[PDB]
């Protein structure tokens, strides 16, 4: 007959494209045909000074700008040798923590809700789940405003200088901060129920391969050292091109990555499976009750994952700015003299771990390396919906799209990310 | 009610995101009618019939020249948004050819999808309106979005960022320190939150149109402060790499 | 004039703007329309008294205001007249203008001719291009008042035929207008196939009925034409002493806050809002750039 094709897929970052090429026995082949076009963010970067070359790396998308802001940061500090203060580190955490924050809930709330609740947009839930918006205002506000007050904005910071920032806020906005903070946390909670409610359906049930990062210190977190895997094994940061291959298919701008010849999953839930016993708090005693939900076996636990990831770091960024109050006042910047190196930093994304390989000579960036969550995440989600359009294989074509739409944003794609 | 019609090239959603993240946008929806907007809409139609056409994103790709042709042919306003549409963006950077640059990223492979050097909108259609930053502030689409819907348009900007950083009385970082502050040639509106943070402008807004950006007079200034000729055109051409004044005007002040 | 507590409102405002309705609209030209206009006030219509010559700031709501010289005579009580061209942004909101509308209107301001001073001499009035209409307000205020001027000759010129503003009330007027001690000359300069008549003013001051020696002189238009207008009155005997421009710069405020309508220099710096429009030729004569 004919594929099945959605040209372009809407409530997802980027532009893409499904394609469900169907046959007689049942589906044949699924091509996640990326369409947008590549901006060579590894090759443009090259032989460019480090400080201009470090402020146009957030500009690959705007949903994770300072997770690349900061992964960066990370990884030039690391090539040129350099070590930042604690508080200057916990304030990055804080801005971080901001920006996860903001993606999740805008993801949760405006992405995946919609095709839940029957709706085609969020602007056309406005007058029937009045609440439910109200209360993704204000957690993406609560992003925002961290952001705004961190780093210079909340797409593409400013502030985030080699060394920690150009100018930090006065400790009455840090207070401020806080007690929003403290305000936003039932928030999360309803959030939690919210998505709790929601169904994971089960003609995705399969064995995954959990890929997450290994958190510095002894509390669930964002940067690491190390790379853990639900098989149970555990290697390097730096040593990642070892076990992690990069290859090109002939139906996208982005490169699919495989892990011991097999896809595999990064992302909210893979951060849950990998390093839940490192929770404390609130979020502890929600994963402690929903456990039986967030199995590692369904990609579409992944929403309530990013929900309970919610709950935990409102806490954590209320810790993080005490501890960085007990150390007023604070320096904005460190004197950073450029030494060549080369520095890996895997910090982990809010949509799974995000590598960034840099090496410096001379002041300048002769080797770039980007790889990204959604690259880590494309080959499992051409699996899944594989296995999606298998089991709701000759029904329906727009119950097809639309099923296959949500089982891919379940995956929260950032195209622009995977093309970089 | 005014159909506004958002589109997509290769882009950061930057634009989009700040469009979206407005709390001024649900305003918008009883005034306009949003007829395709892919990151909220799902029933939004590509070739459509749309008063404001607002495009993001560099012409990058084949497919979106077509996209960009068909936009022109179906729009009574063409709105360049950001600074990649208005000037090709970051990507426009290096200047290395499109093969280069791929054998460099993507080695000797593949895609079916035929790519192009990064190129600004106004290359390909006529752009009417532009609207600066990256991404663009949230009262440039507010001043903008609001003069069209009183069926005006909005003032093309010829100040640099030093006008709104002496409003503010941020301390001079060109003055003190020497730094490569890019804003006396960069088009305002963003309120100088470079330099009210301690940073340097890197002219993501732009240069100034109608030839009064001066790029000589501040390549002298970079020059007394001790900085290398190549090192003052990568900085000016971080954003304003499709921009033919800065090379003639550099190498004038230096030759 | 000096018109208190409504030129300024009780709110000691400067800013403060009137209510007006558009009550007529008529297409001089292609670019141009001719609107009539009354206040909302009934006290504030039947108060408002203005000097031939002065110019309101027009401010369409949400667009921006502009400079506009009002055309029609101050002794025409309750109504004024507008006459705009579009040229950009706001005239272009202007333009739109139906009947019935209501836009916002502060002045007048400035200082108009010294028509008071003119009492008992002739009136020569040259015009150019969109320059007609503060000297229709002069004829239409000389006309009203007959018996207090002498001899008056209107001088009207544009570029095509098509662009003569007024020349369908011109040339209806010219009938008994030519009895009446009253010559209106008529022509184009770009337009070598118009019927009527053709050449620069400078060319028709001689077919003037004004005595040289006792006549006042107001020029309206371009500042290029100045000079050659200036050369050809001065060599036919027109006094330097009467003779009057008017000069347009950049206006935002109208009330000499803005700073944007500067001429001169910095031995005579002047503001046209605060010092004229109206200038002397004596003062273009002594200082360079008020011409071009
Ligand atoms: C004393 C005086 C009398 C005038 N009388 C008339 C008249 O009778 N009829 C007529 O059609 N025009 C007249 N003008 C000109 C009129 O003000 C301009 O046409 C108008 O301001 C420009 O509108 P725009 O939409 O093109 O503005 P834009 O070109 O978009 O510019 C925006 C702003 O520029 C300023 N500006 C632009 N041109 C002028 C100008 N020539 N003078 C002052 N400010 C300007 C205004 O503040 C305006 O808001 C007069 C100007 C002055 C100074
Ligand atoms: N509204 C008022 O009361 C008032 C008062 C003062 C000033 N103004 C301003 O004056 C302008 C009016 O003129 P415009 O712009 O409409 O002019 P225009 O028609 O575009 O050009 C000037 C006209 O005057 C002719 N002309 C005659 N003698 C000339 C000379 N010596 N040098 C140059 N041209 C001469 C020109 O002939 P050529 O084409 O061959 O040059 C042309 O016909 C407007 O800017 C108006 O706002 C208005
Ligand atoms: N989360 C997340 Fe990103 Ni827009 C991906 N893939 C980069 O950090
Ligand atoms: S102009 Fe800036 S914010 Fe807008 S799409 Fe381009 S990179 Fe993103
Ligand atoms: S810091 Fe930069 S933008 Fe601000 S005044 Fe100095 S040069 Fe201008
Ligand atoms: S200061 Fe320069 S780089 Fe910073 S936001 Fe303004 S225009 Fe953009
Ligand atoms: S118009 Fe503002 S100073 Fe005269
Ligand atoms: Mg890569």
């Amino acid at each position: 007959y004919l594929p099945i094709t959605i040209d372009h897929i809407a409530r997802v970052e980027g532009k893409g494209g499904v394609e469900i090429i169907i046959g007689d026995d049942g589906v044949k082949e699924v091509k996640l045909n990326i369409i947008e076009g590549p901006r060579f963010f590894e090759a443009i970067t090259i032989g460019k000074k480090l400080e201009e070359a470090l402020a146009i790396y957030p500009r690959i998308c705007s949903f994770c700008s300072a997770a690349h802001k900061l992964t960066a940061l990370e990884a030039a500090e690391k090539a040129v040798g350099f070590v930042p203060r604690e508080e200057i580190q916990a304030l990055r955490e804080v801005l971080y923590i901001g920006d996860m924050i903001e993606s999740h809930a805008l993801h949760l709330y405006l992405l995946v809700l919609p095709d839940y609740r029957g709706y085609s947009s969020p602007l056309k839930m406005v007058n029937e789940y009045k609440r439910e918006i109200e209360i993704a205002l204000k957690l993406k506000n609560l992003g925002t405003w961290m952001m705004d007050i961190l780093g210079s904005r909340a797409i593409h910071q400013e502030n985030a200088v080699l060394g920690g920032f150009g100018k930090l806020p006065e400790k009455s906005v840090l207070e401020k901060m806080k007690a929003e903070l403290r305000e936003a946390l039932p928030l999360a909670e309803y959030t939690f129920e919210l998505f709790a409610k929601l169904e994971q359906y089960s003609e995705v049930e399969g064995p995954i391969t959990h890929l997450a990062v290994k958190p510095r210190g002894d509390a669930y977190g964002i940067y690491g050292d190390y790379i853990k895997a639900s098989d149970g094994e555990e290697f390097p940061s730096e040593k990642y091109r070892d076990y992690i291959k990069e290859f090109v298919v002939e139906h996208s701008f982005a490169k699919h990555s495989h892990y011991k010849g097999r896809p595999f999953m990064v992302g909210a839930i893979s951060r849950v499976i990998n390093n839940a016993d490192l929770l404390y708090g609130k979020a502890k005693e929600l994963y402690e009750a929903n456990k039986d939900l967030l199995k590692g076996t369904n990609p579409f636990a992944n929403n309530l994952a990013q929900a309970l990831e919610i709950v935990y770091f409102i806490e954590r960024a209320i810790d993080l700015l005490d501890e960085a109050l007990a150390k007023w006042p604070i320096k904005p910047r460190d004197e950073v003299e450029i030494k060549d190196g080369f520095g890996v930093s895997t910090t982990e994304a809010p949509r799974g771990i995000l590598v960034y390989a840099l090496k410096v000579e001379n002041g300048r960036v002769s080797y770039a390396d980007i790889i990204t969550p959604t690259a880590f995440n494309l080959a499992m989600m051409e699996e899944h919906v594989r296995m999606m359009a298998e089991k709701h294989y000759n029904d329906d074509p727009e119950r097809l799209k639309i099923l296959a739409e949500m089982v891919v944003r379940a995956y929260d794609p950032c195209i622009s990310c995977s093309v970089h | 009610k005014v159909r506004i019609g958002f589109y997509a090239l290769t882009s950061c959603y930057g634009c989009q995101l700040q469009l979206a993240m407005m709390d001024e946008l649900l305003q918008l929806i009883p005034n306009a009618e949003i007829v395709c907007w892919f990151m909220i809409d799902r029933d939004s139609i590509e070739d459509e019939k749309v008063d404001i056409a607002f495009i993001e994103g560099s012409v990058s790709t084949e497919e979106e020249v077509e996209l960009v042709k068909k936009i022109r042919e179906n729009a009574k306003i063409v709105v360049a948004v950001g600074a990649c549409a208005v000037q090709g963006g970051v990507q426009s950077w290096s200047e290395k050819p499109l093969e280069e640059l791929w054998k460099k990223v993507y080695g000797d492979a593949k895609v079916k999808f035929q790519p192009k050097k990064a190129e600004p909108v106004s290359k390909y259609i006529k752009v009417d309106y532009n609207i600066y930053g990256c991404p663009p502030e949230k009262k440039d689409f507010l001043y903008a979005l609001g003069t069209f819907l009183i069926g005006s348009w909005p003032e093309d900007i010829d100040y640099p960022v030093c006008l709104e950083c002496r409003l503010n009385g941020h301390p001079c970082i060109l003055l003190e320190k020497g730094e490569p502050c890019l804003g006396p040639v960069t088009r305002a509106g963003c309120n100088a939150r470079c330099p009210g943070f301690g940073v340097a402008c890197i002219g993501c807004r732009g240069a100034i149109g109608y030839d009064v950006a001066w790029f000589d007079s501040l390549a002298k200034v970079f020059k007394e402060k001790g900085m290398t000729k190549e090192e003052i055109i990568e900085r000016m051409k971080m954003f304003n790499g499709h921009d033919e004044r800065v090379e003639k005007m550099v190498e004038k002040i230096f030759s | 004039m000096m018109l208190p507590k409504e030129i300024m409102m009780p709110n000691d405002n400067p800013y403060a703007l009137h209510r007006v309705k558009v009550l007529k609209v008529y297409s001089l030209t292609e670019t141009e329309k001719l609107f009539l206009f009354r206040f909302e006030d009934p006290e504030l219509a039947e108060k408002w008294t203005f000097k031939p010559g002065q110019f309101v700031q027009l401010t369409i709501p949400g667009v921006g205001e502009v400079p506009i010289s009002i055309c029609s005579s101050p002794m025409r009580k309750g109504f004024f007249e507008l006459c705009i061209r579009k040229a950009g942004r706001v005239t272009t909101v202007v333009h739109r203008l139906k009947p019935g509308d209501t836009v916002l209107v502060r002045g007048p301001y400035g200082n108009g001719f010294p028509v008071d001073e003119w009492e008992g001499m002739d009136l020569l009035l040259i015009a150019a291009g969109l320059g007609t209409a503060p000297l229709r307000s002069v004829f239409l205020y000389a006309m009203d008042n007959r018996w207090k001027y002498g001899n008056i000759t209107f001088i009207n010129t544009a570029r095509y035929g098509k662009d003569l503003l007024f020349y369908k009330e011109l040339e209806a007027m010219k009938d008994l207008a030519e009895a009446e001690n009253v010559k209106i000359i008529q022509s184009v300069t770009r337009d070598p196939n118009w019927p009527g008549l053709k050449g620069r003013p400078q060319q028709f001051i001689v077919e003037a009925n004004t005595n040289p020696k006792n006549t006042a002189v107001a020029i309206c238009g371009p500042p290029r034409m100045y000079k050659s207008v200036f050369e050809a009155l001065i060599n036919y005997g027109y006094r330097p002493e009467n003779i009057f421009v008017t000069l347009e710069r950049r206006m935002k405020c109208g009330i000499g806050k803005c700073g944007h309508c500067n001429v001169g220099t910095s031995t005579s710096w002047k503001y046209i809002c605060k010092d004229g429009p109206v200038f002397t030729y004596f003062d273009i004569v002594s200082t360079p750039g008020l011409l071009d």
